RNA sequence: UAGCUCAUGUAAAGGUAACGCAGAGAACUGAAACAUCUAAGUACCUGCAGGAAGAGAAAGUAAAAACGAUUUCGUAAGUAG
RNA sequence: UAGUCGAAUAACCUGGGAAGGUUAAUCAAAGAGGGUAAUAAUCCCGUAGACAAAAUAGCGCUUAUACCUAGCAGUAUCCUGAGUAGGGCUGGACACGCGAAAUCCAGUUUGAAUCCGGGAGGACCAUCUCCCAACCCUAAAUACUCCUUAGUGACCGAUAGUGAACCAGUACCGUGAGGGAAAGGUGAAAAGAACCCCGAGAGGGGAGUGAAAUAGCACCUGAAACCGUGUGCCUACAAGAAGUUCGAGCCCGUUAAUGGGUGAGAGCGUGCCUUUUGUAGAAUGAACCGGCGAGUUACGUUAUGAUGCGAGGUUAAGUUGAAGAGACGGAGCCGUAGGGAAACCGAGUCUGAAUAGGGCGACUUAGUAUCAUGAUGUAGACCCGAAACCUAGUGACCUAUCC
RNA sequence: UAGCGGAGAAAUUCCAAACGAACUGGGAGAUAGCUGGUUCUCUCCGAAAUAGCUUUAGGGCUAGCGUCGAAAUGUAAGUGU
RNA sequence: UCAAUGGUAGGAGAGCGUUCUUAACCGCAAUGAAGGUAUACCGUGAGGAGUGCUGGAGCGUUAAGAAGUGAGAAUGCCGG
RNA sequence: UGAAAUUUUAGUACCUGUGAAGAUGCAGGUUACCCGCGACAGGACGGAAAGACCCCAUGGAGCUUUACUGUAGUUUGAUAU
């Protein structure tokens, strides 16, 4: 019938309009030891999602 | 033109007979090569899929509850106030039978930018951004929000 | 019109080239098919009106 | 009293195209395996019904003035979850 | 539920035959369709319309009757649906997988209040909104057709179309449950071949039949593999994917063409398919011939164009109507600013003490709708393919046991 | 005495020319990273057989490697010498 | 004029042929439709008609639409 | 009187080489009037047998167990009776 939007995976991804989507970080909820002072001071922020790869967007995410 | 019914452009192309002949072939193969998961019927391979790793977002984090009282106004530009001259009480009876948007969330908003090209006062709103209270406000509105 | 004349029209189907028509008639399988028609001259209210 | 006998009432047993309702109810699958899920409470099976059945008159929804039994369709929309 | 009437034409040419060609004429609620020896409006059935039923099964309208209801103010007290709500545990359904879990329904256990009442408002406690369960019935709009016709087809033409156009669920298999075939066409009309002759008979051959007898009973049409019979050339010193190219020589004369049929001889030449790194293959596979026999559509998304209009595009469902069209129907849907999880803010927004930077943002400039094409996704979803799994049913005459 | 079964001097032996799970119908065109098959004509362009991950190694997912379209041509990048 | 034209899986473009298409356009048909058969034509191809003969009813055009739509090959199937 | 299996069609020689790495069909070279008929087996990796040996499949069955989950069954206790 319908196309069915996977729930969960709109609760993974949030992109924009005429833009990329965003993409929060790896690692940052178990365990803090092992990563550095650096990587705590960094990687609460994270970048965008790739270029070339994700084109398995289609069409997973639609229309959320 | 029943005597010489003709087409134009674009509308119509072969619809591609693909499976057939010895030309485009795609029969013998449809594009594909034998002798693989891809080489076979039904189409069968899930979108999202790392070779039996986790996905990219499949690694991700869950982020963020949601307001189930989440409400907004179908924001409009100040451009359509640049439309209507002057429409005195601005309003959504304003707004729908100009027929910028019918079905709204339920107040209206302006921006600051649109231009300030209307000269009513009684703009009756929702809510109005500041932004575009200073634009109408400092140009002769009034603030009649709900 | 579109008040419905009867009797070219209640008849002339055996008459083979004659094709019984109103406002409520409108295609193009309708007028390129024939290509030659007659009128009733109420045809600004049987055209116009929506047209 | 059980029990027995007689009389009266097709009642009613039964045959059933499909739809329904109710009970009883899987597996294969798929999830790249699979124990959660799915498949589906679907396959089957049994019973109960009619021309349809159920269905229904708020111990309802909602959230502000907000209506006023149901039912079907579109929508909301794969939206909320 | 029987049916009834029901208009409108002649000749010539052709042929076995006109409705075909030709010449003319008519009709008109009938030029739908089907027959007729060959294509019909006027030949017929019919058709359009217009009549007809006692019995027949009904539908609908009018009639009093075929019977139980109303408003109304006040409130003496009663009533209003008890193992009932609830609570414990175990379940299940509800989107709800025990969860914050609503709410409902089960088992089991416990057990109220009852009008100052009680319940719901997704744990729950107060305020507010609504309702009155724990008693029963309720048409209508909906689902599907074995069936009855009225029918319609960008359905299908005898491997199709129902397994089944044919005495099909037939023959036939199997004890059974089950399975499950093959096959229609002479000719207009059998007018079906009198007779005569051969022949044991059949069958033939003459005659005659018919437009036609290669048309003769499985009969229209008749390939294809197979078998032939005749035919011009060549071959009995040859060891070839069986070929080209040239060509001695021979024979014949054509979609009239720098003709064809040959072909001695001579040069050079490893069949076709899938797979593979590479197959000529001693890698598969194919007896041959003919028929069938495989990338769709349903809905959705994306891309690309086509068209339409454009910050305005857009009607869905539905209604109308000929399963028409058009018209209605704006409910809703897309775009028309986003930032941040969110509160919120807003052409800015978030992050951050920052108004520092960074992040996404108008700067960063049009889409919408339909179509069409490719790909997509749910549908066996390009097919052919197991060993399998479960349900339902049948089975002890083989055989094993037992009586 | 009938298959989740039976029988059994027991081998995994048989249960109707026949069994480590019978036969018939339905689920259900079960499924099948594995085998085979794929049909009209042309033109143009033109591969890879590798990296990384992977219950992955005869398979996928990217990236490298083609093709077409569109936007300009990082104002030349490309490619040589 | 110059330059290009090996090409598999690959991708793009274009065209042929079949059938149904009420469409029309517009004919053929017994003096012979279709279909078959021989054929020493044409077309880059797929493909197209000419004639001879069988044969005795539907078929062709054009253009466009729509497709169970283009046949060797699978222990393909069925029939011979 | 009269079949079966069988197969790309083939007027199907030899050597030595070559080659998906062992020739009938290929290169070089040799011998061979044409066609049979009765017997024979070395080939034609002869047929008949989509290897029953080995290996693989996220393949399935069956079996075993102090695998993990369960189930019945067995045995407590609660509790209405």
């Amino acid at each position: 019938p319908k196309q069915k939007t996977h729930r969960a995976s709109a609760k993974r991804f949030k992109r924009t309009g005429n833009g990329g989507l965003k993409r929060f970080r790896a690692y940052t909820s178990h365990r803090f030891h092992g990563k550095s002072v650096k990587q705590r001071r960094q990687l609460r922020k994270a970048s965008m999602v790739s270029k070339g790869d994700f084109k398995r967007i289609r069409r997973m995410v639609a229309t959320m | 033109e029943l005597h010489s019914l003709k087409a134009a452009e674009g509308s119509r192309k072969v619809r591609n007979r693909v499976g057939r002949g010895t030309s485009s072939g795609n029969g013998k193969t449809s594009g594909r090569g034998q002798k693989g998961q891809k080489s076979r019927s039904g189409g069968g391979v899930r979108p999202g899929f790392e070779g039996g790793q986790t996905e990219l977002f499949r690694r991700m984090p869950k982020r963020g509850f949601l307001n189930v009282n989440r409400k907004e106004y179908a924001i409009v530009n100040l451009e359509t106030l640049n439309r209507l001259e002057d429409g005195a009480t601005v309003s959504a009876e304003t707004l729908v039978a100009a027929k910028i948007v019918k079905d709204v969330k339920s107040g209206v908003k302006v921006l600051a930018n649109g231009e300030l090209t209307a000269k009513n006062l009684t703009v009756k709103v929702a809510k109005v951004s500041a932004a575009a209270k200073a634009a109408i406000e400092a140009a002769g509105g009034s603030v009649e929000e709900a | 019109p579109n008040e419905g004349n009867e009797f070219a029209e209640l008849s002339a189907r055996n008459l083979e080239n004659v094709k019984v028509t109103t406002a409520n008639s409108a295609s193009v399988l309708d007028i390129v098919s024939a290509d030659k028609l007659l009128v009733v001259q109420s045809a600004l209210t049987q055209i116009e009106e929506v047209l």
